[PDB]
């Protein structure tokens, strides 16, 4: 019933500027107080900034004031974060949430409204360097599992760059034993990822395979096939 | 700017254990207005708790939450496998701003060793037409995420284009891991077979494959 | 000897006996007590401090809210109630707000709506009394005698004493004497209560800066205030007076804090005294004191000492002071002391009457070694005169001129 | 529908055709428009924006000092200099000042002094300028006949429009068309200059608060002031606004700054007016317009309904305005929609002589299901009424008395 | 020529008080800005406070502001630390040090006076246990170094709390092939050391060596002997 | 707060090295009060350079400083072992105060192998009198710092009351350690003989001490 979808994210060269946009549906929007929190790949949480349900103040960390700006539109359902000058310290995963701005339960209001719903979040990396499309490759079951009980079959996704990428199959109607493993960052810079699916040798001729990959900072989006090899 | 709040904590299953989250006179001490948040590796952190002991819907009775003067805790009773998790505590300040911990890695002592399953894919077609080779060694399902690589050309190490990815936590508590082979396609024709071997414990899975 | 570089210097001679003589000591100012047969002196107050002071009251000139909240009700369903506005820290406001079926109430009217903040402060001044028991006055001392390096500069010996001494005086202790060694003593009777009023006056402090101001003006202050010191954190009394609550909102009003004021302090200050403090202790600097001197255990060194035959010559030329006494530094070659230094100013080289008095008591050389260096100060007659030091041919003299303009 | 909850209401009511009607749009008033034969509808001004706000000037309002330095000189020996004071950064002060033999120089008198520290400010509020060509006004329109939970909550409904349309205005571009669906469109020729004039007046921002301002008096404020902004470190003109210089001492002064003057600043600003900025944009609230509609596109939703001849229920019960109009919410049971729904006020059961207007023209259930909920406003003669809603039997009334105060 | 001397440092209670002194000898101490810089055992160096030379202006560190008090006293050529509200945090080795303000050469005066002289520094340790006196034992040469060349000889000090302790051999009359070890904290928690010169096996009955402990905290002074033997 | 200072940096002799000292315009590029000290262990630091490039009297010219932007830097010329020692950088702030760096750790490479003197002392006739035993075992002079200890009771292992320094730089750029066996005279008295014996680059020493 409660979703935010986060956008924008992608390559930006250090000491310039990106908006990222959070779209909101399902909930009155003009009741929550909206957050911005980022995190480091890998690194624990760091709130960025507050904005409350009506726009009436606004409240950045030391990190990034006079440099971030947060706003909304209440009748968009849509929150804005613009940042400028930016540094390869701001590279992270930047997060919108949400809580609510009422306690007593119609009767009262709070600033202290704790942080309830969290979106998935986008992927800000700030580096000098240019995107790189992916290539997609598929990776068929072995040539000694047709004849067996179990199989292994899956996508390759070579260089590329940079995170995130995503992997689908089927058009997304198959998730039971899928496996997407971590990108592997290449002494060269590039990442490079895999994704696989266990299935049944028994149905190989009558279930087909089709790995749906994403990457929209280049804006690919291959759907590749995986027939037995021959 | 930020909470002190211990790096990792670690408890045998049944036993309850306890976080600290300390902080000053305004933030933790100032108020109770102080949270607490899972997040599971790879997804969305989940508030688990919130002014200071409150805990919303849907969540298991087995999280409480404590504050004595600048220091919170949070203590998880009856350990279990579930709980292997990244843990941080936010407060709200006198400067109108929220502040997050530094976070807390619980991981839950005693747990069953598990053998790394692997999965081995020679270069596609596709890949051999474009002047290149990747041969693709996928481990996945071990415990602890203790793994040693190597790579045998029919015999003898090899060095040449040898990428591995560090151990990475999966949802069901156990590791995976990739490692990939870029060569060429005299080097992966010249040699006879290709073999991944991966250590974990002593014991040394073996993976073979070959131009066929 | 302290005084002769200070420009508000106060030459004050006594009688013949005498025995007792009124000064007055002020910051900022010096007195050079000569006596006929009596040493030189030179006095000065040099600090003023105070201790053990008791805080009175203190004010709140920078603060910020935190945790804003509101609480409402429809019309006719009650008042509204928020959890903290029984806490002493948090400030609210209670009021009547327009409500209707667009925000969500049934009827239209009047709702209930009461809004709290938490109030903090950040910044604060304190005031604290001044009761005459707390108050030290030190008085240094100094005697013409010998030396330069011994001007300002050197006040590391002054504890060896002979020349330089140092008096502590209380309110509760006016009376003080001081050991001169060889020169005898100088007993002091101090009456402090001429020197500054202290009944209607604070000790006020704020941000590392202190001044003296007027009570009436203190109580009068525009702010939060609390009386007494701390009790861990304060309850703020009048928070009204940094904070306001705007808009009418269905649910909600806003809190808003007014600007730091320390700036209009600073301004409503100025004409006030103003001090400094270390450490842990008021230092002021406008002060004064009425003293009485007791000079019958005062003495020259009691010889008539053989006077220095050998040759002196001047190291740094005579220079004139801010009041026309004529400073000398001369330095001796000869090893027949402690011998009375011949020192004078003559109108007329063939007769060498004595014109002119000297400020410096006796002139006598401290040492017996040679190449000894001595500061005299003479009182030059006006216009032309000759500053003679020394006997037969070996005397150096120096032309002066005071044109006393 | 906006309006039935604002206070600062306007009735209005056109003529037979009419075609244009003038009206006043205001902030925090609102303009319910009627007409013969024409769907009443609701307008409001929301937001009064200025964007490509230039700066002009910024004054520093709380700074402090740092590296403080001072070089001195002997009488006669030249003037004094140091390093820093060609350094637009830094503020230095010269001055003379009492020397002698205590203070190492060879004679007594007046010596060169020059003192210098860096000037660098804490807190800076800034000055934009406003020219009337980035003006932007936001004017709301909702429609009378329309369930109840799309009130002033629910202002999701531009994207079905119908309803509820928004209008953007600019002084280039006065004119602005509107469409409603099915009930046609509006036209609104809004001319502003009557609002207030921007050529003598700046947007003045200090920690996120803000201010409309006469130029003149932004001008004469005394403090330091650079252009902007802010050119990576700015030049702070009259440093000595906020700084000045105490102390005689004999190789020094000291430097001191004056406290922060946001509290002096907020004191004598609160005789102006109030705005907000979001985001990068000034919105203001002390507005004003006037406009003029042209309504011969309006037109009810095209039907001759069969009249409403199932049963109605009050879900709310009906309450009254600060205006003397009745609202009232009703749940239909009945699946023969869209249709007219019949309803009046009676003085008289027998004869149900229509008393009273309606300010919801021509009541239409938007619904053709079953139990479907709409508004309606009437407007009911003084003394005693009845609310009658329905036909037949299956008709509802409520008793009313509008005192009319 | 310029010597600067600290005392005071010891052994306090976590939340209490304590107060250090400086004192100074041989130079203008009324020209000098005097700071206050400490260094946790193995840790790097904390600016802690600066007293201006007239003491018109103090700062301190953010670290210790509102709980530690700068002054001085020039009349004595003394500098004062008061530290009060101690905490573990504190526990540290604290240098009293001076940077001269003359800047042009007798004409120019300088804040930032830099750091120009060090003293010692005096140890401030702030633990609830209590000062414990060491015990000193002797260690002779081996029973197959008396005839020979060279042999080395010392003195064991055992259980004692807190640091520091000084040992001198000969009342201070010998440094030359002295080693004083780094103590061991010791499970127990008491440290201990060890000091040790070698000699030439010459002047073994001959010369006589005395070894000079000594742990203020606890006012312990013994001053040990260690003589040959052939057994 | 604080100032950015590299952790180790390390040189062959002759070459020069650099060390930074990076801060924020209020500090190391809002002035220039930039200063440097050598800290030899165990030793009252040294003023090296201040005022950013300029040095005192009696400093070997082989130190220069150089400041670009908001970062200082120390050079280091004509590396010598007289150079392995702690640097700190320093300086004046926009908040009238001082601030130190965390410090880095100079260690010159290529230095010659130097082997340990190890000297071992059995308790005294005044310890057993008193109850306890401890025999001393002194190592000094060494190079590398890298020294395993054991305990022999005229062979086996020894757990008991083993305690052992780390290692610790004294003057010469070697290093010394002390190792003490804390024992009661009846165990004293039972064994036959005591071996403290040190490992240092493969080669172990040996010392022995008995009851005799």
């Amino acid at each position: 019933r409660v979703h935010l979808v986060e956008s924008g994210g992608g390559v930006v060269q250090p000491g310039r500027s990106l908006r990222l946009s959070c779209v909101a549906s399902g909930f009155a929007f003009s009741n929550y107080h909206m957050h911005w929190v980022r995190q480091a790949p890998g690194k624990g949480l760091e709130w960025v900034a507050i904005i409350w349900d009506d726009g009436s103040d606004q409240y950045y960390a030391d990190s990034v004031k006079g440099r971030f700006t947060i706003s909304r539109d209440n009748s968009k359902n849509t929150l804005f974060l613009q940042m400028n000058r930016l540094r390869a310290e701001d590279t992270a995963l930047y997060y919108c949430v949400g809580g609510s701005s009422a306690y007593n339960g119609d009767n009262g209001w709070r600033e202290a409204a704790s942080l309830d719903d969290w979106g998935q979040g986008t992927l800000v990396t700030v580096s000098s360097a240019s995107t790189k499309g992916p290539s997609v490759f598929p990776l068929a079951p072995s040539s000694k599992s047709t004849s067996g009980g179990t199989a292994a079959l899956g996508c390759l996704v070579k260089d590329y760059f940079p995170e995130p990428v995503t992997v689908s199959w089927n058009s997304g109607a198959l998730t039971s034993g899928v496996h997407t493993f971590p990108a592997v960052l290449q002494s060269s810079g590039l990442y490079s990822l895999s994704s696989v699916v266990t299935v049944p040798s028994s149905s190989l001729g009558t279930q087909t395979y089709i790995c749906n990959v994403n990457h929209k900072p280049s804006n690919t989006k291959v759907d590749k096939k995986v027939e037995p090899k021959s | 700017s930020a909470l002190t709040q211990p790096a990792s904590v670690s408890g045998s299953p049944g036993q309850s254990i306890t976080i600290f989250c300390s902080g000053s006179s305004n933030d933790v001490g100032g108020y109770n207005y102080v949270s607490w948040y899972q997040q599971y590796p790879g997804k969305v952190p989940k508030l688990l708790i919130y002014d200071v002991n409150s805990r919303p819907s849907g969540v298991s009775n087995r999280f409480s939450g404590s504050k004595s003067g600048n220091t919170a805790s949070l203590t998880i009773s009856g350990l279990q496998a579930e709980d292997e998790a990244d843990y941080y505590c936010s407060s709200y300040t006198s400067r109108r701003t929220w502040v997050f911990g530094g976070g807390t890695i619980v991981t839950v002592l005693g747990q069953p060793k598990a053998n790394p399953t692997v999965t081995l894919f020679p270069p596609s077609s596709e890949e051999l037409q474009a002047n290149k080779a990747t041969l693709v060694c996928l481990i996945s399902d071990f415990y602890p995420g203790a793994v040693t690589v190597a790579w045998k050309a029919d015999g003898s190490p090899v060095k040449a284009g040898v990428e591995t990815t560090k151990p990475s936590k999966q949802s069901n508590n156990k590791y995976a891991a990739s490692s990939y082979l870029s060569l060429t396609p005299e080097q992966w024709k010249s040699h006879r077979s290709y073999s991944c071997q991966v250590t974990h414990e002593g014991s040394t899975v073996e993976k073979t494959v070959a131009p066929t | 000897i302290r005084c002769i570089g200070v420009s508000n210097r106060d030459f004050v001679e006594g009688m013949s006996g005498g025995t007792w003589v009124d000064v007055v000591l002020e910051h900022g100012g010096c007195v050079t007590v000569m006596a006929q047969d009596k040493p030189t002196v030179d006095i000065e107050l040099v600090t003023t401090t105070v201790s053990n002071m008791a805080e009175v009251r203190s004010y709140c000139y920078e603060a910020s809210i935190s945790d804003m909240a509101s609480d409402s009700r429809c019309p006719t369903q009650g008042e509204a109630y928020l959890d903290k506005q029984s806490d002493t820290q948090y400030v609210c406001k209670r009021t009547l707000v327009d409500r209707g079926w667009g925000n969500g109430c049934g009827l239209f009217g009047k709702g209930s709506l009461v809004t709290c903040a938490k109030f903090a402060c950040s910044k604060k001044m304190t005031g604290k009394s001044i009761q005459p028991e707390n108050l030290e006055y030190r008085i240094m001392l100094s005697v013409h005698g010998s030396q330069h390096s011994g001007m300002i500069v050197n006040d590391t010996g002054h504890e060896t004493d002979e020349n330089r001494a140092k008096v502590e005086i209380t309110p509760n202790s006016p009376r003080a004497e001081a050991t001169l060694g060889g020169f005898g003593s100088l007993g002091l009777d101090c009456e402090p209560r001429t020197g500054l009023d202290f009944s209607d006056l604070y000790y006020l402090t704020m941000n590392n800066k202190h001044w003296l101001v007027h009570k009436e003006w203190f109580h009068d202050i525009p702010l939060p205030w609390h009386a007494g010191a701390d009790t861990g954190t304060p309850h703020w009394n009048n928070k009204e007076a940094l904070v306001e609550f705007k808009d009418a909102h269905a649910k909600r009003q806003t809190v808003v804090v007014l600007g730091s004021q320390e700036g209009a302090v600073h301004t409503a200050l100025a004409g006030a005294l103003e001090a400094e403090m270390d450490g842990a202790k008021g230092r002021l600097s406008s002060g004064h004191l009425k003293c009485r001197l007791k000079m019958d255990k005062l003495r020259l060194k009691g010889v008539s000492y053989s006077l220095c035959t050998a040759a002196f010559t001047f190291t740094k030329i005579p220079a004139e002071t801010l009041h026309g006494t004529v400073t000398v530094e001369v330095q001796y070659a000869g090893t027949d002391g402690p011998c009375k230094v011949p020192a004078q100013m003559a109108v007329d080289m063939q007769t060498l009457t004595p014109v002119g008095r000297l400020i410096t008591a006796n002139p006598v050389i401290t040492e017996s070694t040679e190449n000894s260096k001595m500061m005299l100060e003479l009182d030059p007659p006006f216009g032309d005169s000759y500053i003679v030091i020394g006997v037969g041919e070996k005397k150096i003299t120096h032309h002066w001129h005071r044109s006393g303009s």
